[PDB]
């Protein structure tokens, strides 16, 4: 199936690290230090409306690197969606860090041959989001604080229910499905496979390499980071990456922690 | 198999079926065009009937016959797979064994029917197995089909709403009703609920079975001189539409 | 119009009594006092009544015949009306099977009666294809307090709408929750659009002057009954003239 | 009737963009850019109708279609728009409210009329008042489309549900609506809103107004580079439904 | 009755605007525009206690015009009233703008010759301050806001229930006279009559000539106006009284509209 090759694509991604970028130079520095993705957008602190990016400053970062460039569409806007589709980019994050669109309904991402991307804070929201189509996840925690916290907790809950699953009578499945508000075969095909049926990231407040690793550990695939609001990105962004990559290796970890700079 | 049981339940479209406690009872309902019996010996603890009463209303009639399990109770389930039952009824008007889950109904030959109040629960009772639903009223043996019509209107309406719905909406109407959503869809794609439909609780009269048959329903379940009023129901579903019928089966129905 | 032909049949009433019977001999003396209809039943659940005792009552009086349906079970009422019924109410008196839904009346050729407590209600059984209208009040208590309550409600509703602000219409539909056509309708002419009965509690020649005298085109009724009915016909005849009502009520008997 | 007439006058409206302008200037632009009609405006504090004065010289300066505010049940206030020439009046909840119980009586207008709504009882009350036009509306003044979004899919859902409703069930529904029974039902008879249903509130960007327009709506009202925008949005309102060009419009315009 | 006598002598202000006057100049321009009468004073925005204005500038602009003169007494200030009856103004207007003296008791107007008008937001405390001896009425909405939502409100609120009164069944109105906590008499006398057995006006944010001119569609006798805190106050001034004359005229209401300035 179509999805099951939008699955495939998103397997590239293991191991990796998918950064922030709102330019050029940034989008070179990100592929420099090894992402393996990079996130374009042009607010927390600020405010406003956060909408889609200009398609020009998605186009800029696209001609720029050769790594897989992503991109936000507003939670529910298919239409912002449909443009970035357009545009060519590799994926598209329906993200919650943007001004929500439609309060009810996620965008119905099977409509597209483009990959999506979706947030999740728990097993049942993941699995809805991987219903509607999402090829993609990655349990957001916090956005914009540098606190690890609800990162850790959202990671925790999907691979804590995970297991839960995995050990569960047979009988009492439909009742866990019902209480997650997640679909049955979804569930049941997580049962069976043990893990997300989907490549599965971490993503909110990772601010070190030990946060970085730390994910991880958890079970994590890789992780998004928003490193240019520190001292010096280029080292700290090449820090993260190593960090992924050696995760279990606590001797690498202390090398490429020293010396950072600010976080 | 499922899609097996599922057909094999169609059979049963247009029918009545009638609780029974005897064998004598079963040849009545029998006699009078029921399509399908219900064995059951009847407060206190409601359960499985006694096996062997269960043989002897089989014995006694040719059509199908069915047999009431506590709500997941599957050993009282894999005892009447055992006797050989047609159809087994995982009944809430029993008292329930298992308050957080139901019985597998996969895990049996015997195709299931299972109770709702809508359509989450009528989906839900099917992703679990139940080969046929029936919309239930009261419980109790009140004779007031209010919550029956309830509970049909309910079904029915939900299944057009979803028919006409945006299928981008329907993912978060899966969520609201809790139901698995690719029964949704299929249920959406089919205009229908996949699987028979029955009414239940509180059928006491011929116009009480042709108005649930109106309502959309596929049949009715129903709990001084019995036989008449018995031939008077099932003749009232088989002509449900028409009121120069009905009014001969409701004439001198001694009293409900 | 079918359903001004509706309206029409049930207006040969206005200025009658019409009483509840369960047997020929009752509905024949109901006929006797002076009785504008007879009202069949057969008194748990309520329901319609055994076809077989309707007929009976049909064959055994001259005035047109009326049979309860419960709310919303519609094939009650395709069954009486294939029975030849003269009028069926759609009456919260039996047990209610429908808590969302009314009868849709406009599939049935047989004039309805319904009930209602205000205007709203009035308006919205109307709308459904009710040709008549008794707004109810409380039914086998013998008292006529709540039945006065929804005939002023009723009566003081529409006094209101007939002198209301054009433009302020709008939203006192919206408040009544009331079709608003049916409720300019009803601003226009300066009463329902349809027949208006008083029905609950009412035991005394009194009683159903009262009505009569707070505007209701008739009423319905649920020692010696003979005397009653006719005593009670009598009152609603003679509804402004004291010494009717004096004499009537004289020697009535335990009520 | 003069009400299908003003209905008529609404539909040669669908597919286009309205913009709200403040002078003559912005109206030119507005009408450059290729505006279906241009809407009149001055502008915490009261918000009222405009100045005839400022009106009259932006009907002047346009070939397209004018609108203008009145505040909600200001009745006056719309027959002094009416006098003026005005093509439309927008009895708008976006001015300060007149009249907190009753709307303006549009029915006493030769003028078409436009009115706002966040659901489907709130358009038909107001189409039962005369309004020959609906505006869907989220906020106000925020540039976020949410709320829109919300109403557009309330009534566009409502209005599916009523399509495909059994007949018996429709006075019931249209009581919960608080609706007019009739134009209830000839919303169901018609499978859409009886008049032209527009989106309004938050359309910030091309990719905004095609959202709309690919919900369903008629076409949207607007409140760095504007004649760019402007354009990109009229075009956006034209090809909702082609990416691409979506994609031409929206790029390099500017901060929003 | 003496009472019947100062009704009859505020008949002459129907079809009139009445103007809130700070000064002299004013009171000229509040006349030359046409205005039936001036309101001398000397609020909301800064607050202390506003009572009744000092003697000596009423003096001076009752001296400046012909046209009658009002004066605001707090409500039940009888001896401030007493002050405004010896000073020799034509009306009273006890008046709930000004900072309250008595919260139980309104100043009791028979006990004067000259009659009073008072303020009301509903039927029957129209008819309280009737009985109370008011000869005039004015449904207040709200005061130095330049919002006409709450007259609006209060005009429909108290023809409404005359309305429903008018056509009340007889034996019905002795509780309907409860309900509103009005004397009977003064009910009934309003049912015979079909209106307020006085004059009414409309007051509280009448800022445009639409507004002046809805008032009277509403059914008023006339309006009151804080003009002087818009642009040009004389032209203003000017459209608000052709505005009343002319209500139900949309033509003469366009022109008198037209280049109004600031409202």
């Amino acid at each position: 199936s179509p999805f099951s090759v939008k699955v495939g694509l998103a397997q590239m991604l293991r191991g990796g690290v998918i950064m922030d970028v709102v330019n050029a130079e940034q989008a070179r520095i990100a592929e420099e230090a090894g992402a393996c993705a990079v996130m374009a957008l042009e607010i927390r602190a600020q405010g406003g409306v956060a909408r889609m990016s200009d398609p020009q400053m998605i186009k800029e970062i696209k001609q720029a690197v050769t790594i897989p460039v992503m991109a936000k569409a507003r939670i529910g806007h298919f239409v912002e969606a449909q443009i970035l589709e357009a545009i060519g980019i590799d994926y598209i994050d329906e993200s919650e860090v943007l001004t929500l669109a439609d309060e009810d309904h996620h965008i119905n991402k099977h409509n597209f041959r483009i990959p999506f991307v979706c947030g999740c804070r728990n097993l049942g929201e993941a699995l809805r989001r991987i219903r509607e189509g999402a090829a993609m996840i990655r349990t957001k925690g916090e956005a914009g604080t540098g606190n690890i916290i609800e990162a850790v907790r959202h990671v925790r809950s999907v691979n804590g229910d995970i297991r839960v699953l995995r050990n569960m009578d047979d009988d009492e499945v439909f009742t866990f499905a019902k209480k997650l508000a997640a679909p049955y075969d979804l569930v049941m095909q997580t049962k069976q496979l043990g893990r997300l049926p989907v490549v599965q990231f971490a993503a909110g407040g990772v601010a070190t390499p030990a946060d970085a690793a730390l994910m991880m550990q958890l079970g994590c695939d890789g992780v998004f980071v928003g490193i240019f609001k520190s001292g010096d990105p280029a080292r700290r962004a090449r820090a993260i990456v190593q960090a992924v990559t050696h995760y279990s290796d606590p001797e690498m970890l202390v090398e490429v922690s020293c010396g950072l700079g600010e976080a | 198999p499922f899609s097996v049981k599922v057909g094999l339940a169609q059979v049963l479209r247009g029918g009545a079926i009638v609780e029974v406690s005897s064998v004598n009872q079963a040849k009545l309902a029998e006699s009078a065009g029921a399509c399908s019996v219900i064995v059951s010996d009847p407060g206190g603890v409601r359960r499985m009937p006694d096996p062997v009463l269960i043989k002897e209303v089989k014995r006694a009639v040719s059509v199908p016959v069915m047999a009431r399990a506590r709500v997941g109770h599957f050993v009282e389930a894999q005892i009447l797979e055992s006797l050989a039952v047609d159809y087994i009824d995982e009944s809430e008007i029993i008292s329930v064994a298992d308050d957080d889950h139901f019985i597998n109904k996969h895990n049996f030959r015997s195709p299931f029917i299972c109770g709702c109040r809508d359509t989450g629960e009528a989906l839900r009772r099917i992703r679990e197995g139940a080969a046929m639903i029936r919309i239930q009223g009261d419980l109790t043996a009140t004779g007031n089909i209010a919550e029956t019509v309830k509970n049909v209107r309910s079904l029915m309406g939900e299944v057009r709403v979803l028919n006409n719905m945006d299928d981008d909406e329907v993912f978060t109407f899966a969520k609201k009703i809790s139901a698995p959503y690719d029964l949704v869809a299929q249920t959406k794609q089919m205009g229908r609920v996949p699987v028979v439909q029955f009414a239940s609780g509180g059928i006491t009269t011929p116009a009480d079975a042709a108005l649930m048959m109106q309502l959309g329903c596929d049949g009715v379940f129903v709990g001084p001189d019995p036989f008449k009023k018995l031939r008077s129901i099932v003749q009232a579903v088989q002509h449900y539409n028409d009121p120069h019928v009905l009014a001969e089966m409701s004439s001198g129905l001694e009293n409900a």
